[PDB]
Order: C-alpha cells, then structure tokens, then sequence
C-alpha cells in the first residue's frame, strides 16, 4: 500500500508551514 | 498383473497429473502471492522512498 | 478514435518516446527510442521473427538483438529507425494516423538544427502531417507546471540542455548544454560495478544496468556524508535482481552512479555539475531575470525521478547562489512528464493555433522552414 | 485531508484482514493436500503390500 | 507389459512420490510464501497505518 | 510501529511551521 | 642466483605467467599459469606423485593431469593456486625469497577490485614481502615501447584492456573495455577444427590447439581476399604435428581464429571488434588528443604477435581514421613482453620507489591499502 495518507499529509503540513513561512517571511519583510 | 499394474500405472498417473496440477495452480499461487508481495512491499518501500522525507 | 481532429503530442529523445493526444494529461503510451536487429543466425524454420523490432517490440526480445538508439546526445541521426518509431508511436498504440492530425514534438536551442528539420519533415513528407510544431521541452515543462519564468535543467538520457526561460521568453545565450546525461550515468554505474565484479557489455547488460539505476540508485542530499556510512557499513547495501537468479549487491555505488550528475569529471567531463550549469544559466541573465529564475527552478525529464535530486539541487543550488533571496524548487509528481504534458497543453492552446507549421507553409519553403517558424 | 485517513484505515484494515485470512485459510487448504500427498504415499504403500 | 505397466505404475508410484515431494514442497512453499509475505507485506500495511501516522 | 524518517520529517515540517510561525509572530511583533 | 636486493616482477594472467628480477630487460622464465592435478587411479606404488604440479610440473606430468588456471579473464578466484606459482616462481625459479625483496604484480586498471587486494595481501601475508606495487599493464606497456601517449591494447589471454594514455593521464571515459581474449579464440579454433574433423575435449587436446594457434595462426592483411583463396586451395594451408605424430592441416581456420578479434560474432560476443574499439578511444578523446593517439596505437600482451596484427589494426585505422593526421602501429618485438619489461621499469625508476607499499603500512592498513598506494 502507498503511504498516501503522508503524501497527503505531506502536503497539509507544508500548506500550514508554508502559510507559517510565508509569514515569517511578510513579517520580516514588513520591518 | 497387467491390469493391476496399468489401472495403477494410469490412476497413479492421475495422481502424477492431480499433484502435478496441484503444483502448478500452488505455482500460480504462489507467484501471485509473491506478486503481491513484492507488490506491496515495493509500493511501500516506493512511497517510503517518496516520502522518507516527510 | 479521436472525435476531433487534436493535435498529436510526443516527446521522442535519446532515451524514451512519450506519445499521446492534445488535451489529454498523460501520454497513453511510452516506448524506449529503440529499433532492434537480431545478431544470431537462425537454425528454426517457420519461427516467425522480425527483421527488426520496434521501442517494447525490441527490449521484449533482446535476448539475441542488438539494440540502437536513433537519437543521440538530443539528435536524430537515423531517420529510417525513426520513421518505424513515428509509426508504432503514434500509429499503432494511439490509432491516430498523423495524416489528419497535426504534430508537437520537442527539443531545444542548442539541439542542432537537423534535429528540428527532420522531425518537422518526416511528420510532413512520410507522414504527411497537415501541421507541425517543434517546441522546447522547457517551455512545455513551465506550461505544465504553471509557470512563465523558470530555469528547466532536463537532465535527460543523452543531454543536459539546461534552458532558462522568462514570462515566456526564451533566453538562448545562457542555455548550458552539458555532454553528461542518464546514459553516461549508466556507463558509470557499468564501470564501478565492475570493480565490485559485476562486468556489463553487451546490449542485454547494458539495458539491465540501466535497471539497476533507476530502481537503486539515489542522489541524496549530501555525498560526503553519504558515502561516510554507504563506504563503512552493509546498512546502505541494496540488491538487485539480475534476470538470470545472479544478485548484485550495490554499495555506495548506489549513489555514486546520480553523484556524476554533481561531479561530471567522473566521465572525463570538464564541468562541475548541473547545480553549476543551473547556477551559470541565471548568472549569464541580467539580475533582474536572475532573482525569478533562482526562485523557480525548474526539474524536467530524466533523473529527477532520483530519490533526493529535487532535494539536492536546491541545496547545491543555495550553496552556490546569493544570500537572502530564495532558492526554490519546482519538482511536482508531474516530473519526467512534463513535457509531454506541456506538449499537450501547448498544442490544445487557442492562441497557439496560429503557430502552427501548416503543411502548405512547409511545401513551399522546404525542411528548413522550421528554423523560420518555431523558435 | 478525509482521504490521508481512509487511506491510513483503507489500506491496512481491509488488507491485514483480507490477507491475513487468505494465509490461514490456504493454509488448511495446503495442509489438506500435503495430507493427499501423504495418502498418496499410503496408497502407494498398500498396493505395494497387497502385491507382496 | 507388466513390467513396462510396472514401469509405468513404480514411475508413476515414483512420480507420484517426486510429487508427493513437490505438492508438499509447494504446500509448504506456498504456505511459507503466504505466511511469510501477506504476513509481513500486510503486517508492512499494518504498520503503514502507524508508518504514516504524525 | 510508525516509521522514523516519516515521524521525524513529519515534525520536521510541522517545526518548519511551529518555528516559522513562531518568526512570523516575533518579527510581526516588533515589525 | 640474483646479485642484488632488487624488486621482483611477475606478470601472471590467465595464460601464462612471465617472471625476473626488476632492473632486467627481460623475465628468467615464463611458465604457464597452471596448477596440475591427478585425473588418474594410481596403480603402481613408490612411484612418488604429487598431489599437485606446478608450472612446467603440471605441463610436463599433463598426461595423467587435469590442469586449471586461478585467473578468470583477468580476475584471481582461486589464491591458493596463485600462492602454489608465485611460490615456485619466486622461490625456485627465480631462486628468491620474497621476504627479501619487493615485489611487482599487475592487473588492467578497471579489473575488480579483489584481484588487486589479493594480489596485495597474499605477497604480505603468506610470502611476507618487505613490499608491494600492483602496477598497470597500461603503463608498464608505455614504458617497455618508449611512449608516454598512446592507445595500449594488451589483447591479452583474459580480457582487451584498450585504455588510452595521454602525456602520462589516463583518459578513462575512453577506455573502451571488451571481454574479448585469447582464450575465446583458443576455443573457437577447436571448434572450427571440430569443424575439419579434428575433434579436441580434454586438457591435452586444449593444450595442443594452443600450441597450434600459438604457431600456425595469422590475422592477414585482408580477411575477404585471405579466405577467398585459403578456402578455395591447399596453397595456403599449413600442417601441424600433433605430439601422438597424427597431422592436422588447416586452411581459413588459421586466420579465423585470430579473425574472431576483428569478428567476435564468432564465439557469440556483440562488439565492434578490437579495432573499432581502439579507434573509439581515440575518438572519445579531445580534439587536441586524438591527432597523438592516432600516431600511436601500442601492442602488449599475446595475439599482438599473430602475423599480419600490427598492419592489419594500422589498416582498420586508418580506414576510420581522417586525413592529414599519420596512423601508426607501434609493435616493438617486445611483444608479449612489453608488460614485464615495463614492470622491470617501473619497479626501478627512483621515481617510483615511494609508490612501494611496505609491510608496516600494510599490516597497519590491512588489505584496503591496494587502493590508497596502487590505483
Ligand atoms: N528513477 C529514475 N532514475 C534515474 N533515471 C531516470 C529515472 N526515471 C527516468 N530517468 C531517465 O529518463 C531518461 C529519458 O528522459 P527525457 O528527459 O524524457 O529525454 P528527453 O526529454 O530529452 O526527450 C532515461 O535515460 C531514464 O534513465
Ligand atoms: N605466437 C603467438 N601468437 C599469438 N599469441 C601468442 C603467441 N605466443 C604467445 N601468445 C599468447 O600470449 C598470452 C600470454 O601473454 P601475456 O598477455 O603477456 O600475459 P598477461 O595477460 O598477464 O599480460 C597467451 O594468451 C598466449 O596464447
């Protein structure tokens, strides 16, 4: 059986991270 | 004699035919048992591989 | 079979042919770039056999053939095996006679330019092709991947192309063609196994070590550290099924095979690698291209199908890049696909109706009317 | 993500439970033959008390 | 006739026991095959169910 | 019996979000 | 019987093994690389009878002998017969201890890696040689045909090394291996002898075709021309006295043999022939390299000696080869012989003594030491 289940929750927990980043980075880049 | 011999020279034969049969559909099993083996053991050990990372 | 008369999409290189039809997001088919030719006398008769075997016809029975590839280093060189290819790919598995369905192939700007005369005129005098359009892989890459701008190193089977595209332009004078690619890979990963004692010669050997690459052999995200434990312990050690019941045992070998693709003077090449040719074919380009192109990177084709080489690159990448600005990835499962796919979503495109090599166009001006019309 | 979890459950409910009963029922299947295989060999010592 | 019956009834006793040998090493093959593979490549899925988990 | 590289790289890009939010909510802070 | 503490040389393959002292322009003896054993029921007692021969022991006792070699096309598998040669060959032929004296073994650069570790660790540790050197036939052939450049083709009994060598570097992207020997054409003739109606099996038989391929045999200027008149009359045929005084005559076979070089279809081998490969090394190389490889194509090893070889591989060359640049053979009558010379060479140059592996460093390291001293 695949590890779809982390491919999937691969993704989700690069969406929150991204989200995150992409924070990290607005707020950085905000000064 | 003969008749002995041949009835159990051609049963026997059919037990040859019976187990050989038998062999082969345990063959047939066995390699869909391996299949499926090396199919699931090669599609975690693929997905592992793609997700090792995460 | 096709209720409309859609463009037939392949990507046929020196490796393997991708063909399918115009709107789809798959190719139905793939094949090897192979013709085959026995290399043994017969002694049956009545036995059938072929006087030639064409892309699965000739790897199903390579046991007794000698195994060719047309396409070279990115280049059509033998157009006879070509036609026979152009027929089964899209003729035989997709039933779609080119004759009323116009053609997208692929290649790139330093690809010579015979390549994109005769696949523009084979479709159209063999064939006769209503319409052709020969299309850079990297252009087709970014379509399906949902970008203009990006650097699409292709690290293919006999070239590395590596064609910087921005918002759509191509930008031709930092295109880093590299002579390393999967098929010197594969000769590597021939020669070190010989020194473990494995020994591959012939067409069969060859396609197998091919086999063994693709299935074992890895990038990782650091070599050093990699081969420190790969070189001291049997924990990194995979097997291998070699189609006689021998098994080869690969060591670090594993991944020193994909390390050529980060040490090309492993094959006698004057070249530091293609995170290094990622890196020129952004620095070549006027900074204010350069910052969308190191955050866009872009994977295509072969190899990137090598567990850690997405992973890899963008840190060889940073390592080589400014600081600061972000160095980024894009190496989505549609991988190794993606021209194919951009192929199908170039040619199925309305605006791209009008950039079409119709075959009127083509009788006129003659092969080299390619070079006018596609890029 | 319904589906990471129908997958996690899918792929290793239906899978332990179908397969692992394929194992023990095939194996009294298997069992059950090796059995013919033992009476096969008492036939064949049988005829060959019969005929001395 | 009878010895070529005898023949043939002991080649196929023999056949039968070369059988008897290869039934019981495919039913033991298989057997080890399935007890071996689903129980591990299923046990692997099993263990996907955890694998994948976090 | 969960697989190490997956529970660890799944924390991982859980980390890259819990300590990219925790960037983003300190840089946001003073930025 | 030697007058100084010299290195000593030995370059044992799969046919024969030829050994000296090191600082000679020659080995004292060559002797085949045989251990013999009984294949016999003894009836007759006190009639001494070893469990095994050595060398010319086990050729001259063949009679009532299997005989068998521990290198398979190059690689050492069995290191107990190699230690039952070099210990006659030290000990009482070239009438050494290797306790005394450095020693110099060699091997063909892409060879396995074990049969350099073996070479390596059986000198040191059931010899207990103060030293050790596994050398490069490449280079050693270099050295015994006064060039530093070249195209080395030691078509040995083993495998065809064609490595190219340019000022001094090894250009190993054009190395351009083949599993292609003089023990394949050694069977080949009995087969085609078969053929004629001259049925060789046994040790005995396998012997003594050897030695008529070793004298009869030729490779000719022009096989088609060759064959079309030596198998059409007796004008080109030659007999050969078997020892038992039967007569065997050959016609084309005595050029098929050594033709299986140019042809190796003939014992089922897919390759482009020994000079074709040879021009590909030349090839692959750079532009700047190819016009030095081209003027220097360098025999070593067995079959460089068949009639007709050196011209006809500066033939094939040329034929392949461009205009302007000047194609040449260079094939010295240190024929089979270039590889010792050249290991008498390199085991004196004062240049090369601290390339010598001393026990210390060998007992420190252990058997891994071939690959950190030797290549
Ligand atoms: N898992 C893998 N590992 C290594 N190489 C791969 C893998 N998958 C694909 N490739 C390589 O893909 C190559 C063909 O790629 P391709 O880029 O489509 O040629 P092109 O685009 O120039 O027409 C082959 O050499 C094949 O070995
Ligand atoms: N007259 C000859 N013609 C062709 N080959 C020869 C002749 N004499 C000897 N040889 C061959 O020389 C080979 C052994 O020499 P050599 O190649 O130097 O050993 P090595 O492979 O270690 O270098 C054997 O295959 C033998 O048959």
């Amino acid at each position: 059986a695949s590890m779809d289940a982390i491919k999937k929750k691969m993704q989700m927990l690069k969406l929150d991270k991204e989200n995150a980043l992409d924070r990290a980075e607005q707020a950085e880049a905000d000064k | 004699k003969l008749k002995e011999a041949e009835t159990r020279a051609e049963f026997a034969e059919r037990s040859v035919t019976k187990l050989e049969k038998s062999i082969d559909d345990l063959e047939d099993e066995l390699y869909a048992q391996k299949l499926k083996y090396k199919a699931i053991s090669e599609e975690l050990d693929h997905a592992l591989n793609d997700m090792t990372s995460i | 079979d096709e209720d409309e008369t859609t463009a037939l999409v392949c990507d046929n290189g020196s490796g393997l042919v991708k063909a399918g039809f115009a709107g789809d997001d798959a190719p139905r088919a793939v094949f090897p770039s192979i013709v085959g030719r026995p290399r043994h006398q017969g002694v049956m008769v009545g036995m059938g056999q072929k006087d030639s075997y064409v892309g699965d016809e000739a790897q199903s029975k390579r046991g007794i053939l000698t195994l060719k590839y047309p396409i070279e280093h990115g280049i059509i060189t033998n157009w006879d095996d070509m036609e026979k290819i152009w027929h089964h790919t899209f003729y035989n598995e997709l039933r779609v006679a080119p004759e009323e369905h116009p053609t997208l192939l692929t290649e790139a700007p330093l690809n010579p330019k015979a390549n994109r005369e005769k696949m523009t005129q084979i479709m159209f005098e063999t064939f006769n092709v209503p319409a052709m359009y020969v299309a850079i892989q990297a252009v087709l890459s970014l379509y399906a991947s949902g970008r203009t701008t990006g650097i699409v190193l292709d690290s293919g089977d006999g070239v590395t192309h590596n064609v910087p595209i921005y918002e759509g332009y191509a930008l031709p004078h930092a295109i880093m063609r590299l002579d390393l690619a999967g098929r010197d890979l594969t000769d590597y990963l021939m020669k070190i196994l010989t020194e473990r004692g494995y020994s591959f010669v012939t067409t069969a050997e060859r396609e197998i070590v091919r086999d063994i690459k693709e299935k074992l052999c890895y990038v990782a995200l650091d070599f050093e550290n990699e081969m420190a434990t790969a070189a001291s312990s049997s924990s990194l050690e995979k097997s291998y099924e070699l189609p006689d019941g021998q098994v080869i045992t690969i060591g670090n070998e594993r991944f020193r095979c994909p390390e050529t693709l980060f040490q090309p003077s492993f094959i006698g090449m004057e070249s530091a690698g293609i995170h290094e040719t990622t890196y020129n074919s952004i620095m070549k380009c006027d900074i204010d291209i350069r910052k969308d192109l190191y955050a866009n990177n872009v994977m295509s084709g072969g190899t990137t199908m090598y567990p850690g080489i997405a992973d890899r690159m963008q840190k060889e990448i940073t390592a080589l890049a400014p600081s600061t600005m972000k160095i980024k990835i894009i190496a989505p499962p549609e991988r190794k696909y993606s021209v194919w796919i951009g192929g199908s979503i170039l040619a199925s495109l309305s605006t791209f109706q009008q950039m079409w090599i119709t075959k009127q166009e083509y009788d006129e001006a003659g092969p080299s009317i390619v070079h006018r019309k596609c890029f | 993500l319904n589906e990471l979890q129908a997958l996690i459950e899918a792929h290793f409910e239906n899978r332990k439970k179908e397969e692992e009963e394929l194992v023990s029922l095939k194996d009294r299947i298997e069992r059950r033959r090796a059995e013919r295989a033992e009476q096969q060999r008492i036939r064949n010592e049988r005829e060959k008390e019969r005929q001395n």
